[PDB]
Formats: C-alpha cells, structure tokens, sequence
C-alpha cells in the first residue's frame, strides 16, 4: 500500500505503539487549546456537519468523531491504525452512538470505506507541522471525499523566523566539551569532541521561547489541504527572505504552525505561535552551524528544504545568507530525533 | 536528550 | 543467531539506535559512581588482568577496555553492536592502544574471536538489573571464556522490599482517573477507566526514594554469572516472604540491585540500593492497583515472575498476599515501558 | 389532620424534637454570639415595631427572642415551641418575672390555638443551607395569625450559591469512597459496590467553612420574601444559575450560604452566614460534583439547583451544571438531611 | 463521624 | 413480631437508616481489631464451619458470611434488616458465592429460614455491650439452631470498675454553669442550671482512659449466649462489691466488654478492655452525681441495674455506697444518648 | 461531641 | 513524559 511503500516497518511499529497508550491520548486531549479549538471549529460550523457523512482520519480515542456527532452528523467513519481503535469502539458503544460512528481499525491507505463523505476531519499535525508524515495520510483520504467536500482543517501554515539565542548556541559546545579532556579516568576523549558537536547540531530543539528573540517577521508557507496532493509533501522547499527588524547574531530558524478550519459559518484558527498560549506542539528551533551577523534592515535569504524519509519524518536542510555581506551558514538536521529542552 | 519514540511532546 | 531469534527486529533497531549516540555514552560515563566503581574493581584487581586476554561485551565507547589496558592486559577484544564501535576505534587510535585493544563490531552472539579469553568484562545491567536482556548476551559470551576464567561483574543481586508511598500511588491513580470523567467536552470516558488503570499501573516507576518507605527487610535473588546459563533468564521466579516491620498500606514492591566484582585481590561492590549514593539506574518500584493493609509482624508472601519478551525486556508478574488476612494483589507490569519520575 | 403531620414522617419528627429538647443544644445556639447578638440588635434597634404590640415567637426554644421582644416593650408575646424545651422556657419566664407578658404555648405552630392575631412574628426558622428543617414553612404557616398590617422578623431570606474549587475536599471524600474499590479486603472483593459508595459519599453536603479564595465566580442570589411567600412556595424551589467564571480551574461543586434581613421601621439589620463574614454555627454548605468540571475564566457555568421538599423535614437536592463552551455536564443528587459535618 | 442522622443544627465554633 | 412489640417504630427507622450507609459498614470494617478477630475466630475454628449450615444475624455487607465461606461452610443464610441487605446481595454475586450464601432481607424475628443451622454467627455487641438490644435478636435466632449447635460469639463478659477522674466530673459543672449568669443578653438564666447539670450527668461518656484511673479490680457479669433467653436481657442486675485498691474520690463506674468465640479447636477472645488496643466500641463511663471517698481497703458495694426500653437501649440505674462510712451516691443514665468525648 | 443517631461510634 | 520509549538507560542524576 501507499503507507507501506513509504515507511520502514520498524519505524511504523514504534510509531503506532506510542499511539496505543491511553496516556498519550490523554496528553493530547488535555491540551485545552488543541481540544477546545477543534470542538469550537466543529460546533460553530454545525451546518457543515448536520446530516452529513464524515471521515475522521487517525481518530485515536475518537474525540473528534464525538464532536462531529455533537454537531449533528448523520454518519461518521473513524479510522485509526493503532490499537487505540479498540478503545474508541468501547467509547462509541458506551456513548450510545453505534448507529452514527463506525470505527474502522487500520491505516486509511488500506481500509475500505463504503461511502464517499462530505467532509474529512483529522489532527494530522506533528511538531513543526510536518513530522509524522500524517499530512500525507490526511491528503490521501481525499479519494473518499465528494467533489466540493470540505476539509477540517482546511489549510496549514508553517511559519519560519530567524532568532538570536546565544545561550542555546553555546550550550551545544558546553555539552560536547565533555569529550575535550585528556584524561577522563586516564583516557583521552578529545578525538570525539567534533563528532559530539555534529551530533548536537543535527537535533532540532523542541521547546518554547520569549518572542523577543525573533529578529524578523515570519515567512509563511501555506499548505491548502483542499488543493494539495500528497506528492506535494515529499519535497517541501520553503524559500525565505527575512527583512531584519533587529540587529544581532542570528543563530538559527524558529518554526511554528497554524491551521484554519474554513467552515460555511466562520473560520476558526488553531495556532502554535510563540505569541499564543503554549500547546503540546511547543515550537521548534534549528540552529545554524555558525551565527550570522545581520543589521536591522538587512535581508536574510535562503531556503529550508524538507525531504521526507521512511522514518515518518523529514531531513531538514537549511541554508541562509546575509545578502548585504555575503556571510553564509547552513545546517542539516534530523527531525525524527529532536532535543526536548523545555523546563 | 534522546527520546526516540516520543512522537508527540508531553503537554505543558 | 541466538540474538536474532529472541529479539523483535524493530526493538533492536531502536535499542541500538539509542546506544549510537555520543550523548548517551556521556550520560553513563558522567555517572561517577558507575564509572569510578568500575575503574576501582579493575585496577585494584590488576592481577586478574596483567598479561591476560580480555573480552569486553558491549563496550560502547570502550571505557572498560581502557581500564583493562591500564591494569596490564595483553589483549582486549571489545565487542559492540551499535555504531558506537566506530567511535571506540577512534579512541583506541588516539590513545595509542591499537596493540592492546581490538574493537570487533557486532553482536557478541554473531562475531568471531581469534582465541579464548581469561576474563570477560561488561556492563550488562539495565534498570531493575534485567531490562535490556543484556545479561543473556553476557552469559552467551562465556563460550569464549577459558575454563576457570573470571567475569567482571561476577554475581548480581536483586533486592525487592515492600514499600508504602501514598503520594506515588495517588499520583498514578489520579492520572488514570482522567478516564473516569463522564462528560469530557460532553463525552463519557468512564468505560475506559478500567483499561487506563491497567495501563498506568503496568508502568514501573524509575526514581529514588527515602529508605523509610520500606516496610520489611529485602529479599535477595542472586544470579551467579560464573554458573548461570542463558536459559536461566528466560523465566525468573522470585519467591518472597516478608516479615512486616511496620503497620500500614503496602503499595507495591521496590527493586534495586548490587553487582560484585570478585577479584583475586579484593571484592568490589557496585550497588544501586536506596541506602547508597544515587546512580543512573535509580531504583524501580512496581505498584499494586489496590494496596494491601498489613500489621507489623504479619508476613507478606507471594512470587515475582519475570518472563523475557522479544522486546529485550521482561513481562513482570507480581502476586502478593497478606497471609494473616488472605488479602491478595496481582499485577502485570511492562518493564520495557517505565515511568521515569526523577 | 395538621399541616405539619401531613408533610412530616412521624419518625423524622420524633428525632427532630428530641434533638431540640436538650439544654446543651440551646446553649450551643445561644453561645453563637453573632446569631444571638444580631437578633437582639434587630429587635432592640427596631423597638417601635414591638412597643405595645402583640408578638408571636415561632419555635422559641428557651425563649430568648421572646425576652428580646419583651425588652423592646411588647405588650404580649405568645411563644410557641413543640419540643420539651417549652417547659424550660416557662421556668425562665417565671424566674425573670415576665409571666404577665410572655405566654408559652407548647406544641406545633400548625396545631396550637393562639388567643388573638399578632402584629409581628419573630422566629429562627433557618437551618443549615437555610432550607433544612423546613421550619420556613412553619414560619410562613404562622401568618394565619398575622394582622394585615403585620411584619415578619426575619423579613426576607437570601440564598447565595457560587462555584468553588477545593481539590483537597474532593479527594478527601473520594478517598473514603475508594475503600469500596478494594478487590481483596480480608480476601473479599468489594469493588462491585464502588459505584454505590461514590454515590453515597457525594450525596452528603459538606457543612464547614472555607477561604473565600476558593470561589470561582460571583454568587447567584435566590430571595424568599417571608412577608409575601406562601407555604406551598417552598415545596419545589428552582434556582437557575449562569456563572461568569472569574478564574480558570476545576469546579468541584457549588457553595451555599444565606443572609436574612430584619426589615424594621427604624432600620434593616442583616444576619449573614457568608464566608466573608464572621463564622456562625450554620457555617456554609458545599455540594460536591462526583466529577469536577473544567472551566476557563470567561466561560459560563449554567444550570439549575432544584430543591424538592421531603417528608424528613428537609430537601432532596438536584444540581445540574454545564460548562456552556464545552458542554461538559455534571448532574448530582444530594440528601440535605444527612450531611458531613466536617469542621 | 461520617453520619450524625439526628444532629439538626451544627455544633457552634 | 417480637421485634416490633419491643421497639418504637421511630427508633427502628433511624436505627436501620444508620445501618443502611456503606460509610457505617466501612467504619466497622476498618476496625482491624474487630474484623481481624472475627476472621481469626472463624478460620482458626474451621471444623466448626466446614460443610456446615450457618446463620449470620445482622450481616450488614456480609463480611462474616464471607469468612464463614472462607472456612468452608456449605450454606450460609445471611439475615439483615437494613437496606444494606441489597448491597450484601451484590457482593455475594460479585464474589461468585450465590451457591453458598443466601441473603435474606428482613428482621431475624420475622423472616423464614428453610432449615435449621449448625452455628449462628453475629456481631450483636453495641457500646457497653447491651446498647442496640441486638443481643435479644441473636438469642431469638436460636429457634433456628439445631440442638448441638454453637454460637459465635459464645459468651459475653461485661466488666464494671470504679474510677477517679476529677476533671471529667468538674467538666459537667463548667458546661452547665453557662446557665448560671444573671444577665445573658439581659436574661437571667440561672433557674435552668440545675436542669442542665442533670442533663449532662444522664449521659454515659464514650471514650477511653488510662487504666491508672481504675481504683478496684473489675467485677464481671457474663451472658452465656448458648443458654440465655431473650427475657433475661430485659432486666439486668449487676451487683458489685469493690475492694478498693487505691484511696481517693470515686466519680463513677467504667464499663467494657469481652466476647469469646468458643470453637472446637480453640477459643478466641475479642476484648474492648482499656488494657487492650482501642476499638470503635471504646469504653463507657457512668458518673455518680456525687463522688464517694474511699480509702484503700474500703468496700464500695451497690448495684448497676439495666432496664431495656423501646428505643433499642437501656435505662441505667447505678447505686453505690462506701460500706465503712455509709456515704451513698446514685445516678440515672440514658444509654441511648451518650457523650462522645474521645478526641 | 453528642452523637444523636450514631448507633456505633466513629472508629479510632 | 509518561512514555519515553527508546530511552533504554535513565538519564543520569
Ligand atoms: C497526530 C495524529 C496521530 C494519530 O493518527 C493515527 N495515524 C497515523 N497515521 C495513520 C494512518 N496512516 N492511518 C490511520 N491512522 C493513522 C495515529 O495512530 C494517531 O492516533
Ligand atoms: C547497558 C549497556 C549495554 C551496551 O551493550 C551493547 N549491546 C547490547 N546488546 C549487545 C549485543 N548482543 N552484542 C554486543 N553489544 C551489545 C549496547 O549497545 C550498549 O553499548
Ligand atoms: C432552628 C430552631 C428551630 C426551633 O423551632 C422549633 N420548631 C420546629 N418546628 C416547629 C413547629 N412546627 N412548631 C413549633 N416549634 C417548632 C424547634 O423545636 C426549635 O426549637
Ligand atoms: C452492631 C451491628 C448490628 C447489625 O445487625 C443489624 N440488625 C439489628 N437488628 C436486627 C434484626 N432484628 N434483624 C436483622 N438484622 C438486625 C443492623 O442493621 C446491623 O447491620
């Protein structure tokens, strides 16, 4: 299947094992921003659900399907590939909704759905939006969508902005300099110091930060879920040219994302920006290998190139340059294995 | 520092 | 191979991916109790290494091989299955020890060695001692051990004692009670509270605690590495009969372990007991879903059954009973998926 | 057949009046200096409402309020008391040389015969949470003896309800119920009754005081005007509420207290049991939710408190509360007659 | 005491 | 029935409502002295139960019946008059014991059993043993006992001893002296002081004490449940002739009780004595209206007369005199309404 | 302190 | 983090 062809089996085993835990459902459900916003988007656009056929891709415990039922949906197909599907079926029965919600265990790329649907709902966002490659499963489900059907969320914006964080940058060398000693219990560790450094710089940093470290307005890369094909997410090239609002050393790029639920009655926004209340997605920062000095009014231009891999994630290639000085840096990071730095 | 199987971060 | 037959492929990928990270070598190396105690056992038993042939099973960055080299070994075969073997080879060259340390990349169950060895060294202890199923690899390596060859560590002691900790119990119970809500955003979750309690209490709790929570003297279960066979660790049965020293609620059993390096000059102990300085193994506690009330002088009897699984860990079965009242508790725990509370 | 016996199980009435036959219980109420001092203030500062007037004292106990009416210059005071405390009141009337002004009439006010209509009725008809004891109905029933121009002391009653957060109280109760979760109590599985035990414990309203900082929204007020109300008005008391949450957090229940006002000709005097005021022997009353509701500041918590009078001289309490923004709903039923005295 | 069925008024503080 | 002819309906209603609470089952069950000893008495005499027919009188939640089953009983009839019978039925089903335990809701004086039994088990002890008059129901149940049958408990001992407690005695006048003031808010209360004193002295004191307050060896009054008849408990006369071990003022008599389970294998004792771990029965002290001075070696003779009443308790009349001096004191107490003094 | 209706004392 | 799959050795203290 499409999912098997793009995913190493060992990554998939561990991925769905994670999502088999009720504690992980609980983690996401207790994110009031996440859960409350989805609920508001669905209920405030009840006309998009009233008497409609709905597909819920990756339903977990089924909360979004219950929200679609609260909004008057006629029939809701909930697809979930982890063992959480069995727990969802328990919730459907205990909530007396077996007539309206059908739980279908399995991957959306492999299950058979008997009907075309009026609207697809899902929470396919990983950290930095694209991790997990669940957006491609969400887009793949459009084979079940009627023409002129809708998608909730309807669009995803990923935002990129340059940041300055001297302490974060220097922390990488303080940790790697553990290896720069000539007699650790009589052993010279120095020869591995460079490898230690490279290892830390390949890790994106998942945590939050003060918005005052941002040095330019973000650049936005929009994915329109109604228009896009899943092939669009295999290679994502995000050009940027930041107009620097502050002067100082740029140590890397900071990432967050928004999604919009574009309903017939209103549009509702779920945001993970650092200007908004913190969510379980936090934000993500990728360091440059070397900082770039940029005066306010200079332009920082480059590309962030996301290349999907068979570990349900992306390799991140960042190149950046201060146009007015020609100073360049880059880095190559493994999104699958970030450093969770939040305290 | 290395949390290989944590797909979603733990909510704050 | 023996390793392949007993291990799910996807568990091994993730397992050895973890050990390929230099930051994880740093993590264990910076445990000064751990590294310093290993160095002391080897150097103070330098006679067990002087001009000896050595095998280092799971050498990581090779630190134990360097200790064997400092203690006078003639040749050390350092076997490591993760990509860390490449970094160990770098360190051997930079420390000018190529004539004495030979890194053999691979699984100890699969590689070939040129000759039998006088002594095997390794750090096979996971948390609760048995996690990782590395003790079996360690014992498997005895096929390369000469008759009357030694092993460092030589024996491993598991200790289990009943504990009382209302706070820990109610912390885990509260988490599970999320699934007791009848109207979470209007949705009844209570049908899953049973399953939630099961899931949360399958998780051993890795952290440290004050010794004052122990309600009886520990029972010891010993694995003699010089004698044990691989198959002795597939199904480990640990009976216990605690004599309760204090009255109160028994919320579970606490676990720790000591290993001894029984060398020719002295025995050196590496302990993870809560009475000793803290290590990166901490201690491990297994909770009962409902605690048992016991009076001082009562006996708590039962069996802890460790059954090895294909994910390089153990399914833990604990059955416990207050003999005087017949109050029983049974729990199943997934050693692979703990809750790191520290 | 008397109005009293028609609405009261005799078994309840025997126990009820036995309690009030004890001098130790009169001392308990009399030593409440806020209670006794406020009643005396309300009567003496409105002495013109009593000077040369005919007074009815309903449920006079040992007679203290009748003595206050006498100090204010009442011409005649009929003091009705159904417990054996009436005989002790007679002793105090004689030893205080007030036989010419205070006439004790033993019995229930629904059953005695008064010699004449009165200018003013005084009473202490307030139980905990105001409504317990159903003495308010006896107070209103006594208006058959009140002149058209008459007054009531107290004149009105205000019940306040506000949502509260108290994790400690909630877990204290839930911990007791959890005894019945044990699967092997002396080898016996009790867990089949855990549901019944939770229901039983959370059926008890909690009588104690608390810090006002546990209140999460301004209180709602329900007013009973004793001059206007009729007995039958108190058979079914319906208190809708719509709280505007001032703080985020878990709503563990509703907290109750009451004020009464003595609306005299000279001034109005208030007797408050509010948690912002000095503590009385009524304390305050909290009704817990079996599962607390999560609410954000700015959300609205709406529902109704329904009190159904029962034959045990108390009310069956039904509380239904809903977080409007999320549809998180909690329904509870409490037995006001059998509270947990926690203080 | 969890249940005082006959206590009509609470004990004064 | 025998029960209804000796019990006022209002007493019975409140009595069984108290026992309808799971919280009150739990209160007794958590008394480990009480529950543990019953389990030890039954299990250590397993041959009195193996393959036998048992009757459990006043079984509450049924725990004694589950102990009889643990001991191997073939058929247990468990009789309980409160609504707790419904919960016992749930427990019998959930413990998969419906084949062996049959719950019979009702008063043991009114139900029908299908056959005679080999042994009766019960907890008929109230405080001071005799409160609740449940011993009569236990003795009444012997109409279902086979000629050779046994009873668990088999006998009960009540112990009486004189005590000195100057502070407990003076406490009564401190409390009553509330009424001895000429102007409580302008009212002379002093005429009720004597009645208040009488009220306090009529209350048995339920709490524990140091055994050093006892001034003579205890006298023992024994009820043999195998031989006694219901009527033997209507009038219980306990003569005493204490030989004083210490000189001092005797302020009253202290009461406690032991029961013995006399089985084929061994006798097990459940003691509420002040020399033993405290139980929920505590101990019971009855004051004298006036203390009696006794020298060590003097004799304190008298009688304690317990007269059963229709409120499922006893009127207590105690008369005592110091033989060497003639100094005499008495008291009349209402066992149904004790003062709980334990803190 | 008084225990009106409490047939058995609260356990200790 | 309630579930740290892949963390084989606990983080040092
Ligand atoms: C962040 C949301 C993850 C959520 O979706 C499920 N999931 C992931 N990939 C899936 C495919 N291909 N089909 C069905 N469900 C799928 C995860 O298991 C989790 O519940
Ligand atoms: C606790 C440290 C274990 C250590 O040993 C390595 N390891 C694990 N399993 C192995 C087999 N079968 N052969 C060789 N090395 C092996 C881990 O990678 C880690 O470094
Ligand atoms: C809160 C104090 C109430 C007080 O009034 C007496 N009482 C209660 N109900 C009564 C009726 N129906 N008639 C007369 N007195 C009545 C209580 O005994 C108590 O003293
Ligand atoms: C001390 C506990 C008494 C226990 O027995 C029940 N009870 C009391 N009187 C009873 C009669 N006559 N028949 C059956 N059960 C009876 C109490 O309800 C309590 O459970």
């Amino acid at each position: 299947s499409v999912f098997s062809e793009r995913t190493e089996e060992s990554s998939a085993v561990q991925y769905f094992q994670f999502y088999g835990y009720l504690s992980q459902q609980q983690n996401m459900m207790q994110d009031y921003v996440r859960t409350g916003t989805y609920q508001r988007a669905i209920l405030q656009n009840h006309t998009d659900f009233k008497d409609k056929i709905v597909l819920d891709v990756g339903c977990g415990s089924g909360i979004l399907s219950f929200f679609a039922a609260q909004a008057g949906a006629r029939k809701i197909y909930a697809v979930e590939a982890s063992t959480m599907a069995q727990h969802a079926e328990v919730l459907v029965k205990s909530n007396n909704l077996t007539d309206r919600i059908v739980v279908i265990p399995g991957k959306v790329e492999e299950v058979s759905l008997p009907e075309q649907v009026d609207i697809i709902i899902s929470e396919p966002m990983g950290y930095m939006l694209f991790n997990e490659r669940m957006l491609e499963s969400y887009l793949h489900a459009k084979k079940y969508l009627k023409p002129s059907g809708n998608m909730f969320p309807t669009i995803g914006d990923v935002h990129l902005a340059p940041f300055t964080d001297e302490q974060l940058y220097m922390e990488q060398f303080t940790k790697a300099n553990f290896w720069y000693q000539p007699s650790f219990h009589g052993v010279d560790l120095s020869a591995l110091r460079g490898a230690a450094v490279d290892e830390y710089f390949r890790q994106p940093v998942v945590d939050t930060f003060d918005i005052r470290i941002l040095m330019a307005k973000s650049v936005k890369y929009t994915v329109n879920f109604l228009e896009a094909k899943e092939g669009d997410l295999h290679r994502i090239e995000i050009p940027f040219k930041f107009h620097m609002l502050h002067s100082g050393l740029v140590h890397g790029l900071a990432f967050w994302f928004d999604v919009a639920f574009i309903g017939s009655i209103m549009t509702v926004w779920l945001s993970t920006a650092p200007t908004e209340p913190l969510t379980h997605w936090y934000q993500v920062r990728c360091l440059f290998q070397s900082p770039l000095f940029a005066k306010a009014g200079d332009t920082l231009s480059g590309t962030c190139l996301l290349i999907a891999n068979k570990r349900q994630s992306y390799d991140i290639s960042i190149v950046a340059q201060v146009d007015q000085t020609g100073s360049k840096s880059s880095n190559l990071l493994d999104l699958k294995n970030p450093f969770f730095r939040y305290t | 520092q290395n949390m290989p199987g944590a797909i979603r971060p733990a909510a704050p």
